[PDB]
Parts: C-alpha cells; structure tokens; sequence
C-alpha cells in the first residue's frame, strides 16, 4: 500500500504517489478549471488557469504539474485560488477577438465557461488587441488563429498522437505563433481531433463552419462503420440530418479520438 | 449602410425565444463569407417580447413600429429571410431614428 | 420629417439532399 | 562592511592589467592547491561552502553549499553534469563579462574544483552569443589549461576526471533561467520547465544537472584553497563573501569593483567608483540589483547597505548586484517603461500571466509616459502587478511585476502629475 | 449584489423548527431552516393530518391560512411526488 | 513569423556546408553526448549563419537534415533567437544598445546620430548594403553604457563624434579598432582602478590549509 | 578575430575531449 | 431566385402557391452590395471595424491587414481592407 | 472537457421520424415521447422507473476514463 494521503478541501483522500493536484482534486470530485492539460497529452503548464493552494504555503502551485505530496490540503476554493483564477482570465480575455458570434465553438467554449463560472464580471483591458494571419493548414481545418490562447494542445497532439511534427511554436514574446512556419498543409489521418482538441474556436472544421450551434444539436451516440476498429462516436443531428459526428470515449477502442474519414 | 447584411446567423435569437419561433439554417455564402441562407419568424407564434432584438450583438433583427399588418390568411405571417429583409429595407429610415433614439437606455 | 402580391413561403434551405440520378442509357 | 582589501578581493585581475592567459594566471597562482583539494574529498569541499555560508552570485539568492549538496546524491546510472551561465542578459551584469574576459582559468578551475564537489562527469558553459570575443578568450584559456593536463581525464594529476565545454548562447535574456538555459542546452526552444521535477533530478539531456552564477563557480576554488572562514568573516551573517558590484548610469566613475559585501549604498558611489553624478542629492532613485530588482528612491538609499538580508528587509533584491542610479533630470516613468518594453521584445510567452500580461503593462507604462491615461489606471497596474508575480512558470514575470510595484509605491504622485499634465492641455 | 438579511430570523425560526419536531416526535422526519430563511418540516405522509392540525390550533404556532399544496415529482427517487404545504 | 516562399529566400537556393564548414559541425556534435546531436542545433544554426547572414528557408532545411531532427525543430530555434537573421542582414549589422542604463548615458543620443551618418531610417539595411541598424536591446556592457556592436566588434562608450570615427573607419578601410573609446577600458573607474593597485599576493598566499 | 575562430577552437579541443557517454 | 436559391423547379408541385400571387424576393443580394464598396486602405498593420458604430455597430474585432495578398475581412461586415 | 454533463443517468427514448412542413420545410414530427429525456441519478432508479412504467429497456454501463498516471518531467528523460 504505497497510497500516500493528501486532503481535498478535508476529504482526506488517499492517492497513489506521483498523482498530480488536478488528478487528487478529482477523485474528490472537484474540477480544477484547466487550459493545455489534457488526460492523453503531456502536461506542459503553459496556462496556468489551474493555479490552486496547498495549505500554509506561500505560493500556488500548478495543479498540472505538481505531485501532490503527504499530507498537504488543497484549497481549490480559497479566496486566493480565486485571485489565481479571476486574474488569469483576464488575461486570457485581454488579447482575445470577440466573434464568439462567428466562434462556432460558441457553447463548445471551455473559455467562455471558465470565464463564465470562474473569471471576471468585468474588463480592465482599455488597450489594443492584437491581430494573428489567418493560414490553410488543410480543407479540414479552418484557422482562425487569433483566437488561439497558446495553450500547445495541438502541438503536442501533432507530435504525440499523430506523428506528424509539422505543427510547433514560432517567435516569442506575446507574439508566438503557433502553426506551420512555412505553409505545409496539416496531412495526417487523425487530424480532424485538433478541432475536437483546440478548446478555444481557433482552428475549427471547415465542411462544419456555421451549419449549426451546439445547443440546437441533438446528439446520440453510435459506432464508426466506416472502419474496423468499430470507434465509438456521436451523431449530432439537428431538425433531421446529421451535422457533424464527433468522438466519445470507448477506453479500449478509440479513446476520444476518431479518423479524418469518420467525421 | 453598405449593405451587407447583419445578420451572421449566430443562434443567439432562437435560442431565447421563448415561443421557438425561429430556424436559421446557415451556410457560408461563397464569398468565405458567414450568413444565412434560412431565417424564419412564425408571427403566430412569436409574442413580441424583444428578447430578439437585444442580444442580437450586431443591432439585425429589431422589431419595428409596425402594427398593422394584419392579414386574411396563416400564410402571410410565417415571415421568411426576404419578408423581414425588404421589411428592413422599408422602415430603416424609420428603424434607425428610433435606435439612435434609445440606444443609451440600452 | 383578391390582390395577388400576396406573402407566400419558402424553404429556403438548398434542398439538403441528393438523390442517385439512374444510368441513362441501359446495359 | 566595507573597503574590501585588495589582499582579500578574489578576481585581483580585474581589470586586466595581468596576462588573463595561463602564465598570467599562474603569477596569479589560481591552480594553486587543485590536487589537493580534489584530494580532500568532494565531501571536504562542500564542507568549505557550507562554512563559507556563501549565497548564490546570480540574482537567486540561495545558500550555494545546498544547492550542490542536493546532487552530491549517489548516481542512479546517469552521467551527473555542471552548467555554468555565462549567460547575463539583465542589464548592469558586466559583473560576469569580467571574469571570461579575464581571469577565464578563475572560471576554469572553479569548473573542475565545483565538478568534484557534484561529481560531475563534464561542465558546459553556456556565455552570451553576443561575448563572441569573451567566447574566444576561454576556450584559449581551456585550450591552455588540457595542455597542461590541468583539466581533461585524469585532471590535475588525480583519479577524477572532467571535460569542459563551451556553448553558444543566442541574444535571449530568458535563456539565463536556471531551468531554460538546460532547455537550450538540449537544443530545443529557450522554454523554462516547470519546478516539479528540479533541475538535480533531471536534467540536461535528462541527467542530474546542476546551474551556478559564473561568479559562484569561480569564487569557489580560491574559497577552499583560501579560508573559506576567511571569506565568512567578510559576509554579514547570512549574507557573506564580497561579491563584484556594478554601478552604471548617473555616477561620476562608472565601473565594476569588487568592493566587500555589507555596503553601505551612500558609500559606493561616494568612495569608490564615481560619486553620484551631479550630486548625491542628485539621486531620484537606486536600482541595486538591475532590472529586475525594485529601484529603491534616494529616502532609503543612504540607510541600508548593500547585502541580500539587508534588501529584502528593504523590500528590493540584491540580484545581481548591479546598482543602476538615476539623477533627478530622469523620467522616472519612462526609465521603468523601457525595462517593461525590456521584458515584451524578450519573454518566451510559454504562460499565460507573463505573455499578455507582460504586454499588457508595456501598453498602460507607454500610456502613463504620455500622461493620457487616468489616475485611477494607476492602482489598476497595481493590481495587475500582482497577478503575474505569483502566477508566472518561471521568475521573469516576477521580475517584471517589481520595478511596476517600485514605481507606484515611491514614485506614485510624480505619475499622477503625468496623469494631471496631459488632462490640463486636452 | 448579497441579499440584506436578519439573522434574528434564521435564529427564530429554527428555535420553532425545534419546537415543532420535539412537539411532534411521530411524524417529524426531518426539519431545517434553510439559508433563504424559510422553514421547512418534512413528515411522513401519515403526519400530514396531525402536523397541520398542530399548526393551524396551537397558541404558540397559529399558521391560519394555506398558501399552497403542490407536488414536485422527481421521477428518481422511489416515492415521487413531494407534496408541499405552505402555511401562513 | 510566416515564411512566404520568396524566389530570393526559398527552398530553391541551395544551401550545404563549406568542406571545411562540415568538418567544423562535426566538432561541436561530438562535444554532446553520443545520440544528442539533436542540441547542434544552435550550435551548427549559428555556423549557417556564420556561412551567409541570410540563412534561407533552404538552410535550415539543410540543418535539419544535417542533425536528422524535424525541420520545425530548427524552424522554432531560428524563430525563437535574435542572433540567427532569416532575412538579409547587411555586411556591417549595427545593434545600439537601448535599455534603460545605455538610455541613462543618452545611448539614444547615439542612435540620433548614426541615422544621420548612415543616413536611413533604424532597422533596415542601407542602400549600400553596407550597414543594417537595429535597436537591439540589453548587450552585457552597461558599464559603457554607450555602446553598439558591429558584427561582434562590440565597441563602447561611444559619443556622436566616436560613432563618427567608427563608421567612417568601416566605410573607407576595415577592423576600426574594436572596444572601448574613452580609454577606460573595460569596467575601469574612470578617475581610476581604486583598487587592484596592489600587486597580485601570489600563489600560496592565504591557502589557511583550506 | 573571425567568424570561424570559436567554432575553429572548438575543432581543436576535440581531442582534448575525453569519450561521450551514449544512451 | 432567392439570393440563396430556393428557385423552384418547373415540375415542383411547390409552386402552386405562387398562382394568383407572387413571391417574396429581395433583390438587394448583400453578395453584390458588400462588392460595391471600396477597399478601405489603412496605415496600421492592424485595424478595428466597429461596424462603423459605438455600440450601434458590430462587436469591435482588430483585422490583421498585415499581408497585403490578402485584404482583411471582419467577419462582421464583409469589409475588406487594404492595408 | 468538462465532466459535469456525464454524471447522472438519463432515459431517453427511440429517434422516429422527423420530416419537412411541406409549406415552410421546418422539421415536423408525430412523436409525442420525442423531447422526452428524464433525468435519474443510479442505474437502479432508471430501471425502476421504466418497468413501473411499461418501457424496454436497454442499460448501458458507465465509461469513467481509468486513472491514467501523468509526471511533467517523464517528457525530459531522453
Ligand atoms: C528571466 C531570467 C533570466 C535569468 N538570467 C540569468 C543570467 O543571465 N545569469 C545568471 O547567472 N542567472 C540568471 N537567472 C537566474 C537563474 O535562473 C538561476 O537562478 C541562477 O543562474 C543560478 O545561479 P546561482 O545559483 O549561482 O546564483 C535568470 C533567471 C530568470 C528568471
Ligand atoms: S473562443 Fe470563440 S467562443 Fe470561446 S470565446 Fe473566444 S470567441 Fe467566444
Ligand atoms: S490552436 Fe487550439 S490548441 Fe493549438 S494552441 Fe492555439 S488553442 Fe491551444
Ligand atoms: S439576427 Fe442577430 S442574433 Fe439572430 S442570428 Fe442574425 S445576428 Fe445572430
Ligand atoms: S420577439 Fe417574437 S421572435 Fe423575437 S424573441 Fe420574442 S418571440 Fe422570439
Ligand atoms: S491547466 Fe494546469 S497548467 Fe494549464
Ligand atoms: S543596457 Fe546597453 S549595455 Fe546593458
Ligand atoms: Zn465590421
């Protein structure tokens, strides 16, 4: 039993060590509002929106990144992880574009929520916006990329799911650019998952542009025919014909990931 | 003014209409553009709440002064994009006068 | 500062579907 | 506390004026005890820092003997490695330019005398890409001293063998962190890491890795050859050993001096280097660590003496210890600004507070230079201030919250004045 | 943005909720004041006769007049409608 | 940072390292360790650079496949850095230092006077080619705070008229005396040493049996 | 100085250089 | 034919509607309008487009005219912009 | 990737068809039970409900991802 104890709020779990702080919170059950972690790709740390507060520590930790160790209580809702949060998304806010009426991922947003749920009621930013160019990374994904909060979810999903390095980070600065130096189309079965990857509307489908808002989609959940691996997906159809179909989770077939053919 | 519609098919206005009044199937236009190939009101459905004309964030559905067109027939009041866009374009000397008349109460 | 202009509906939607066309000539 | 003896300032070939070179430096007589001390044990030499009590030179302050201590841990099979960075991109630090300039078998030394102390199998140096010519006169200096058989396999006539190296660092200031430098090292983009895994654990080409200040690899040698308790003596309780100040800017003599530790801030300008220019009264403002430190405003410059202990009482770090000094015909405002436009063309934009926010305050600081924007945005960059101190991946973004915080707490109504100037015009 | 509210009341009525569990042992299940302030007695279906007889003819607890009876249905759990009296 | 292929910087100039440059990569892959060739990259990047300032889509193709590492690899180093140029630089590629301790010492007041003498706007290359100014920031040599390095040259404590020497020396001639003006040399205060007047103590000299 | 110099000290201090370890 | 289509085909029962009326077609095709309108040239590298309004326009994006191949075009408006 | 959408159970019941208004082409439909998605929090009180009700059933299990161990520094090891 190399179960080591760590408190949630008190809820004294007991967890395996090397568990990350998101990873204790949610076996508790609490989410620890998160950008650039995802379960199948690397942590990398690049938000920090997951900032919380080990207890009687002078500074926060990232929840992403940090190993939870014996006995420490995280205080995921502290008015100081609140701090850590309601100044984040500030900043995150600050350099975005509002069209989150042409943001298809408009109630897909898991910036809009978080901002939503946990961000600010108002803004401070009383300057200018900055403005990224718009590359063809393929016909299946549509680059809006000034939305792209620099979270590198594609870039790693690029290099870690897909093989395909093409994808990376270019300058620094606010001005890093994530995308294709030169313009070298994204060719890669499993490419349509970036959209499905890419939590702010970005990089979105193309065929998908603005048929549809997903509170109108009526979603069942079905299995991928077009190849044998038998993935299992969901079928959103809106008024009677299918709009788009996007993975589901099968943890033994495909998990949360469907081919370029199947969506 | 240019004369490019306003609308961007965003569903922020069906989705708070409460009498589920309104289908706006979009497209892109083939410019690269975003708008609507389908918009529809069912005047015997919708209550005249406004709630259509402010969250529209870019000021194209309003709800004009209008109130007599009345009509003989259930045909005539199931408004499509082209009986609310000459609409629009009828009463927007009209319209306009009364938005920029309101606009900081709003 | 009795007409026949009538409002008539539509479905303006491009029809949203396509069925096969048979081989014209046979086989 | 002051007027460090030459008998007792370690670099004494600052300033050339001796043969940097081999010869030079055997006049110098730096490969003194090297054999011996190597002989002693690595355990003997970390008891030498551990009694020196010596912190470290870079703009982190930690005690230097722990921190090597923490990779002095048996090796699991991986190659343990040193990383010196000679690498100092905040403005003020020529304090390092010196010693590869001169003095580069100081550093040489200290390489192989540290590399012992960690076991490491090699040390790479990684020096400005811009000290092109301080890059050429070490690996002469390296050259020199494998020749002599004094590094390389079988180092120094004993068991222990090291290798040094140097790398070519490319204009990034970011490259200077103690986690990103490793990053270059490995080829990939200057991106810090996160502290989970420490630097000891894993590291350059993911093997224990150990990063020092050059200035804290070179002291090391002359402070196990010489007393370490001797150098203690100097330091002031936690604080200890002289370490190189730098004053630039605003001071009659600007130079480099490696005067004793414990200073008092009146003191260095006046007696050494160059009395403030135009008058000691001539001072708007002090920063005693470069950039990143807050500047501190002449009210507090004369009472507190240079030392870390004494500055973080201060509120302001001890850093580098470059003093940059500004007269009273400055603008305050657009000083800090630059800094701030210092960090925006430099930062990695890996995380989130840093990049936006980083930007952020470049845009309201080129605004309160003006004077356009209004006195109540003032507090606001307070506040954002703040927010990027805690939250940044790495250190930088807490670098760039301090001068914003110095500026608003002692030089708040010179800003509104601004505010009030511009709106008075219209 | 945070409503004005009196503690006398939480306090109060609590202090009743007390009095009317006590008062009625059998068929009391559960009693709490929520944080709206407002009071709440669950009884078990067979108390609905006793319990509200108690309240509308007891000195210390005279609640006259029905305001509602309604019945939420959480199809969940086993016994679905939850029928709701409230008294003034 | 979006390299649009240009006929002048493109893939179809060819790049490949001199005999003698290649000779020089190998060096510097051997100082990592064996199967790390992929950290050459900054390294052998700089050496493209050192063979031609432009270093075009093409040469970093070419480290790329030198190292065996993902062409978008050396992409985001190149990117990344202010050394490496992915456009061409002139020959005499002027930086002034401009952060505030160069500021403090009218390191502006400098700049003023090289566009007068190079006679172009900051941050492009001169007609001639001859020289490329750039407000580059922090250098490493704020002691003398004026400063500007040319190609490595590095020169300091520089005042209108000395910038005016410099650049009259690199237009007509070469190798104008690289370093310091005033004669301070590097770090010296100014009035003078104050210290390290006293000869060395010589080795031996305070060992204390360590 | 020359542009090839560091790299060209570099060239020199191979041997120098004792054997890497591999991976 | 609607801007969008809709034209019904000869044979499509769907017309019958139309007998003894018309239909309702705009012939004000916003795809012509938005093209009847000069490129708005700039200075900056970036640009706002408020719709041409405070809070009577459109949400206020930056265009990024950063490449003159291509005029930015807020996607608000259908303006675009020559840098 | 939130997960506050996937931790109670819902019965919901067969798609029929949906058709086109002949006269405007909106969706139309005749079956009544086609909204209908309730809401229940066990497998159990799922069952329940459509047996006391007369419905088919067909359960399908939950799919919580299994912990998957994740460490920043294993993307440094070499
Ligand atoms: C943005 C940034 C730049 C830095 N630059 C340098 C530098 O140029 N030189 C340096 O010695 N330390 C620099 N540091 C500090 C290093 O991270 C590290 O703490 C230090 O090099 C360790 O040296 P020491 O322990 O010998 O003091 C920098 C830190 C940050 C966050
Ligand atoms: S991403 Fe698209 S939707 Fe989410 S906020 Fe930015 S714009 Fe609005
Ligand atoms: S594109 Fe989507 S995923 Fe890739 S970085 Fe920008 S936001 Fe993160
Ligand atoms: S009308 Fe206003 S709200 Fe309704 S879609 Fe068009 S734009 Fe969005
Ligand atoms: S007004 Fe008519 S249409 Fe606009 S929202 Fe209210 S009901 Fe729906
Ligand atoms: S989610 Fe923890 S680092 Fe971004
Ligand atoms: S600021 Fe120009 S020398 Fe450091
Ligand atoms: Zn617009």
């Amino acid at each position: 039993s190399n179960l080591i104890e760590v408190f949630v709020d008190g809820q004294s779990v007991m967890v395996e060590p090397g568990t990350t702080v998101l990873q204790a919170c949610e076996k508790v059950g609490m989410q620890i509002p998160r950008f650039c972690y995802h379960e199948r790709l690397s942590v990398a740390g690049n938000c920090r929106m997951c900032l919380v507060e080990i207890e009687k520590a002078p500074k926060v930790v990232a929840a992403c990144a940090m190993p939870v160790m014996k006995g420490w209580n995280i205080l995921t809702n502290s008015e100081k992880s609140k701090k850590a949060r309601e100044g984040v998304m500030e900043f995150l806010l600050a350099n975005h574009p509002l069209d989150c009426p042409i943001c298809d991922q408009g109630g897909e947003c898991d910036l809009q929520d978080q901002s939503m749920m946990f961000g600010s009621d108002r803004s401070r930013f009383l300057e200018g916006k900055r403005a990224v160019e718009d590359k063809n990374i393929g016909p299946l994904v549509k680059t809006i990329m000034t939305r792209c909060i620099q979270c590198t979810r594609c870039i790693r999903f690029a290099s870690e799911i897909a093989g395909v390095d093409d994808l990376g980070t270019t300058g620094r600065g606010n001005d890093m650019q994530v995308g294709t130096y030169i313009e070298k189309m994204f060719m890669s079965e499993l490419s349509g998952n970036v959209i499905d990857i890419c939590p702010v509307g970005a990089l979105t489908s193309k065929p998908y542009a603005f048929t549809a808002r997903p509170w109108e989609t009526r979603k069942t959940e079905s299995i991928d025919v077009m190849d044998a691996v038998g993935s299992n997906i969901v079928v959103s159809t809106r008024t009677g014909e299918v709009m788009r179909i996007l993975p589901r989770m099968h943890e033994d077939i495909n998990e949360e990931w469907i081919s370029d053919k199947t969506r | 003014p240019s004369g490019e519609e306003r609308c961007i098919a965003c569903k922020l206005c069906e989705a708070i209409c409460p009498a589920q009044a309104i289908t706006i199937e979009a497209e892109p236009r083939a410019d690269g553009s975003r708008r609507t190939t389908r918009y529809d009101i069912d005047m015997t459905k919708c209550i005249y709440c406004g709630f259509c004309q402010e969250a529209c964030p870019v000021d194209a559905i309003v709800e004009g002064p209008n109130f007599e067109f009345s009509t003989e027939t259930h045909e005539e009041l199931l408004y499509n994009k082209e009986k609310l866009l000459n609409n629009g374009d009828k009463w927007e000397a009209e319209i306009a006068a009364n938005i920029q008349a309101d606009y900081l109460y709003r | 500062p009795a007409t026949p202009e009538q409002y008539v509906p539509y479905s303006t939607t491009r029809k949203k579907i396509h069925e096969w066309v048979p081989p014209s000539t046979p086989y | 506390f002051g007027s460090l003896k030459d008998e007792d300032r370690i670099f004494t070939n600052l300033y050339g004026r001796h043969d940097w070179r081999l010869k030079g430096a055997l006049r110098r007589g730096d490969w003194y005890k090297t054999k011996e001390i190597l002989l002693k044990g690595p355990d003997w030499i970390l008891g030498e820092m551990k009694t020196s009590g010596l912190r470290g030179r870079g703009g982190a302050g930690f005690p230097t003997g722990l921190k090597w201590s923490f990779m002095n841990k048996p090796s699991d099979g991986r190659p343990k490695y040193l990383v010196v960075n000679a690498d100092e991109g905040e403005p003020g630090t020529c304090k390092d330019r010196e010693i590869m300039r001169h003095d580069p078998h100081k550093l040489v030394e200290g390489c192989l005398v540290g590399g012992r102390a960690m076991g490491a199998r090699a040390a790479y140096i990684y020096i400005r890409g811009e000290f092109y010519n301080e890059a050429s006169n070490l690996q002469v200096a390296i050259r020199e001293a494998y020749e002599a058989g004094l590094i390389g396999k079988n180092a120094c006539g004993s068991d222990y063998d090291f290798d040094v190296f140097v790398v070519r660092g490319a204009g990034a200031y970011i490259c200077g962190e103690e986690t990103a430098l490793i990053e270059s090292i490995e080829g990939k983009q200057g991106k810090p890491r996160l502290k989970p895994p420490f630097p000891a654990d894993v590291g350059v080409f993911g093997c224990p890795t150990t990063v020092a200040n050059v200035e804290t690899v070179a002291v090391s040698p002359t402070i196990c050859r010489r007393g370490g308790t001797w150098f203690a003596g100097f330091g002031r309780e936690r604080n200890s050993g002289t370490k190189l100040f730098n004053i630039s800017g605003h001071v009659n003599h600007p130079c480099t001096v490696e005067e004793e530790m414990s200073v008092p801030l009146k003191e260095l300008i006046e007696k050494h280097a160059g009395g403030v220019t135009g008058g000691w009264d001539n001072l708007l403002a002090v920063i005693p660590g470069g950039s990143s430190t807050p500047l501190i405003p002449k009210s507090v410059c004369e009472t507190v003496l240079m030392d870390f202990d004494a500055l973080v009482q201060a509120q302001t770090g001890l850093g580098t210890a470059a003093v940059i000094v500004m007269d009273r015909s400055t603008d305050i405002v657009k000083a800090i600004a630059r800094l701030i436009e210092f960090y925006k063309h430099e930062s990695c934009g890996q995380c989130t507070p840093c990049r936006e926010g980083v930007d952020w305050m470049n845009k309201v600081m080129a605004r309160f230079v003006k004077g356009d924007a209004r006195p109540a945005e003032i507090d606001s960059l307070w506040e954002i201030s703040k927010q990027i101190e805690g939250h940044t991946i790495c250190a930088l973004g807490d670098g760039a919250a301090w001068p914003v915080q110095g500026l608003i707490r002692h030089f708040r109504p010179e800003l509104e004045d601004r505010m009030q100037r511009f709106a008075q015009q219209h | 943005t945070v409503r004005p509210r009196s503690d006398v009341t939480h306090k109060q009525l609590s202090a009743f909720g007390e009095y009317v569990a006590e008062i009625l042992p059998k068929y009391v299940q559960q009693v709490q004041v929520s944080c709206l302030d407002e009071l709440e007695i669950c009884i078990h279906p067979d108390g609905v006769i006793p319990t509200l007889t108690f309240l509308r003819d007891h000195t210390n607890a005279q609640f006259k007049s029905l305001a509602d009876l309604t019945a939420v249905d959480v199809p969940t759990r086993q016994n679905r409608f939850e029928i709701v009296y409230n008294l003034l | 940072f979006v390299h649009r292929d240009t006929p002048e910087n493109n893939p179809d100039t060819p790049f490949d390292f001199t005999p003698e440059n290649y000779k020089r990569i190998e060096a510097i892959v051997k100082n990592y360790p064996e199967g790390h060739q992929a950290a050459a990259v900054l390294p052998v990047l700089d050496l493209a650079q050192r063979q031609n300032g432009w270093l075009p889509i093409s040469a970093m193709n070419k480290v790329a496949e030198v190292l065996q590492v993902p062409p978008m690899r050396v992409y985001e180093v190149a990117t990344f850095y202010t050394m490496y140029n992915r456009k061409p630089v002139g020959k005499y590629h002027i930086q002034v230092c401009t952060t505030t301790p160069c500021m403090l010492r009218d390191s502006d007041s400098i700049l003023e006077t090289l566009q007068r003498k190079l006679g172009i706007k900051v941050g492009e290359t001169t007609p001639d080619k001859l020289f490329t100014l750039i407000e580059v920031e922090c250098l490493g040599a704020c002691v003398n705070a004026p400063m500007v390095q040319i190609n490595d040259n590095y020169y300091e404590d520089l005042t209108p008229k000395d910038i005016e020497e410099i650049i009259d020396e690199l237009k007509a001639g070469k190798v104008p005396k690289p370093g310091p003006r005033s004669g301070r040399f590097c770090c010296e205060p100014a009035g003078g040493l104050t210290s390290l007047t006293e000869p060395p103590k010589g080795p031996g000299f305070g060992v204390q049996a360590g | 100085y020359n542009t090839y110099t560091f790299l060209d000290l570099n060239l020199d201090l191979s041997k120098f250089r004792l054997p890497q370890p591999s991976s | 034919i609607t801007h969008t289509g809709q034209v019904y085909d000869e044979k499509d029962y769907r017309r019958v509607r139309f007998v003894d009326r018309q239909k309702e077609v705009n012939e004000n095709f916003a795809i012509d309008l938005i093209a009847q309108q000069p490129v708005n040239e700039v200075e900056h590298r970036i640009i706002a487009c408020d719709g041409g309004g405070g809070a009577l326009g459109h949400p206020k994006v930056y265009i990024n005219l950063d490449k003159e191949t291509k005029t930015g075009t807020c996607g608000y408006c259908g303006l675009q912009f020559k840098q | 990737s939130g997960v506050n959408n996937t931790k109670k159970w819902k019965m919901e019941f067969d798609t029929r068809e949906r058709w086109e208004n002949p006269l405007m082409g909106w969706a139309s439909t005749a079956d009544p039970l086609s909204n209908m998605v309730l809401t229940f929090s066990a497998k159990e009180d799922a069952i329940a409900f459509a047996e006391k009700n007369g419905w088919s059933y067909d359960v399908e299990e939950k799919k919580v991802p299994k912990p998957k161990s994740k460490s920043y520094g294993a993307n440094f090891s070499w």
